[PDB]
């Protein structure tokens, strides 16, 4: 047959994830994009976003180690 | 093959408003092959970065690093983990220093651990283990540039991400014993994600899969890459169209809580029909506390039928069950919630979720190629108040 029985552990939690457990990332590589100021301003990306809300945003990815800051670039 | 690039305080700022406008709370990556004559970490111009972002209020968390167990093939550099600890000792006082002085620190970022990763990592977390707040580890099943469609519904493919965990968890009980690990990046396929595969309804196995065994082993937070950007595996396209990993994020989020329990199939074989339940989200209004998630994946190219043991036999259940909109069947972009296609109702309006009342004391029906999750009303289990 195609009839499965369950059984469930219910006497107590054996972990507790975090609030933001399903959490995203932004890769760094998209910071070289030149369209990187139009892409992440966009309402409807924002809108999305806050779906997912509480969650960690994460910058990184490959390109972390190869980015250097510079104050002057504006 | 990588060259270095500048990034402005604009760069800094665009991320920053949409993060903040977003509810989200951001992580940044710091270079870690910026060294001295003697490859110590040079945290100058973190310190720059530390400095602009303080200027401005900005509440960011730190990571310094990624994938340090590469940066030989990367950089022809070679750091051992014993100096990566030592550099996030350095990154922690800089911190403690700066005006949000109780700003989180997470790393080291490594690789799945393969022997030579889960060596630094256990010297990393010998070293530098005491100023980190989660240990960061990464994992993707396959290279995106040879996945296969069968690759993505297999058991065995998905069973592998078992054996990563406990490897992990086997080197951070050895050193720093109770200390959160995270997922700090994680997907189905590397290399961009698999082409026509890691974007479609199809992931949706690895994902769900992933976080039912990542909540159930212990792993606190998982960190999908990516939200957007070039790569196959973007939760939403460059478009903006959200994609079917996005829903299946979007109905986790509304559904699944932070206290994990445990179901499996009688007659043991946990291959093909893959069973998580946790208390429901306190925060859906639809539910009370007590209430029961149970979510499923059905690998079989048959219906299975669930049976819900006592005490949940009668209970009312809610259904949503997500399918494929044809007619490219799982390599589908498109996903329908119970019959429904799901789609943004504008720019600014997230579609409603609506669930299935079951008849109470029905079993639960899943087809062939699909994932549901079942909310249990009025199960009134004491763990989940
Ligand atoms: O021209 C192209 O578009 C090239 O795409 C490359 O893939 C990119 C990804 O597109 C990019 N992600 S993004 O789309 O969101 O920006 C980025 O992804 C990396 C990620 O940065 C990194 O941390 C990760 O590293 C590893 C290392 C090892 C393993 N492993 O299990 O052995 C897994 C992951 O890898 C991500 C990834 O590969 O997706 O950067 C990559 C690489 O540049 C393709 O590599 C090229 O073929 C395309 O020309
Ligand atoms: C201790 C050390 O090596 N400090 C260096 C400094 O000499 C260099 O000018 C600066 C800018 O890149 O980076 C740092
Ligand atoms: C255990 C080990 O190998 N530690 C080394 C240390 O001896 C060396 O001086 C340093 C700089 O390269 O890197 C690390
Ligand atoms: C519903 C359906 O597609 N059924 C197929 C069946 O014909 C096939 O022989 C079996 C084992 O390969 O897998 C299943
Ligand atoms: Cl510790």
């Amino acid at each position: 047959q195609d009839v499965v029985d369950l059984d469930f552990f219910t006497q107590e939690p054996l972990h507790l994830v975090s609030p933001s457990f399903l959490s995203v990332t932004i890769d760094a590589n998209l910071a070289t994009d030149p369209r990187f100021l139009i892409l992440l301003g966009s309402p409807k990306l924002r809108t999305l976003a806050r779906g997912l809300s509480p969650a960690y945003l994460r910058f990184g990815g490959t390109k972390t180690d190869f980015l250097i800051f510079d104050p002057k670039k504006e | 093959k990588f060259k270095n690039s500048t990034y402005s305080r604009s760069s800094v700022d665009v991320l920053y408003t949409f993060a903040n406008c977003s509810g989200l709370d951001l992580i940044f990556g710091l270079n870690a092959l910026l060294r001295t004559a003697d490859l110590q970490w040079n945290s100058s111009n973190a310190q720059l970065l530390l400095d602009y972002c303080s200027s401005k209020g900005y509440n960011i968390s730190w990571e310094l690093g990624n994938e340090p167990n590469s940066f030989l093939k990367k950089a022809d550099i070679f750091i051992n983990g014993s100096q990566l600890g030592e550099d996030f000792i350095q990154l922690h006082k800089l911190l403690r220093k700066s005006t949000f002085k109780n700003a989180k620190l997470y790393g080291p970022d490594v690789g799945q651990p393969r022997r030579k990763t889960a060596k630094m990592l256990k010297s990393f977390l010998k070293a530098g283990g005491e100023v980190i707040d989660s240990v960061t580890w990464h994992h993707y099943y396959l290279n995106g540039r040879t996945a296969t469609r069968e690759d993505f519904l297999n058991p065995d493919v998905l069973d592998i991400f078992i054996s990563s965990v406990q490897k992990v968890f086997q080197v951070v009980e050895s050193t720093r014993p109770g200390k959160k690990v995270w997922l700090g990046e994680t997907s189905s396929a590397y290399g961009g994600g698999a082409p026509l595969l890691s974007d479609t309804f199809a992931a949706g196995f690895m994902w769900l899969d992933k976080l039912g065994l990542s909540a159930r082993m212990g792993i606190e937070v998982v960190m999908r890459q990516v939200f957007f950007g070039a790569g196959n595996y973007h939760l939403v396209d460059e478009n903006f169209d959200p994609l079917p990993d996005y829903w299946l994020s979007l109905l986790f989020k509304k559904l699944v809580g932070t206290k994990v329990l445990m179901a499996s199939v009688q007659g043991s074989k946990r291959r093909k029909l893959r069973v998580y339940l946790h208390c429901t989200n306190t925060d859906n209004p639809r539910y009370k506390e007590g209430d029961l998630t149970l979510y499923a994946i059905n690998l079989h190219n048959v219906t299975k039928y669930l049976r819900l043991p006592y005490p949940f036999s009668n209970k009312q259940v809610d259904k949503y069950l997500l399918r494929p909109l044809g007619p490219h069947g799982l390599l589908s972009k498109s996903v329908q919630l119970n019959g429904l296609t799901l789609k943004m109702v504008d720019d600014q309006t997230l579609p409603p979720l609506m669930e299935k009342p079951l008849r109470p004391g029905s079993s639960l029906g899943l087809p062939a190629f699909s994932y549901s999750f079942f909310v249990i009303r009025n199960a009134k289990v004491a763990a989940c108040i």
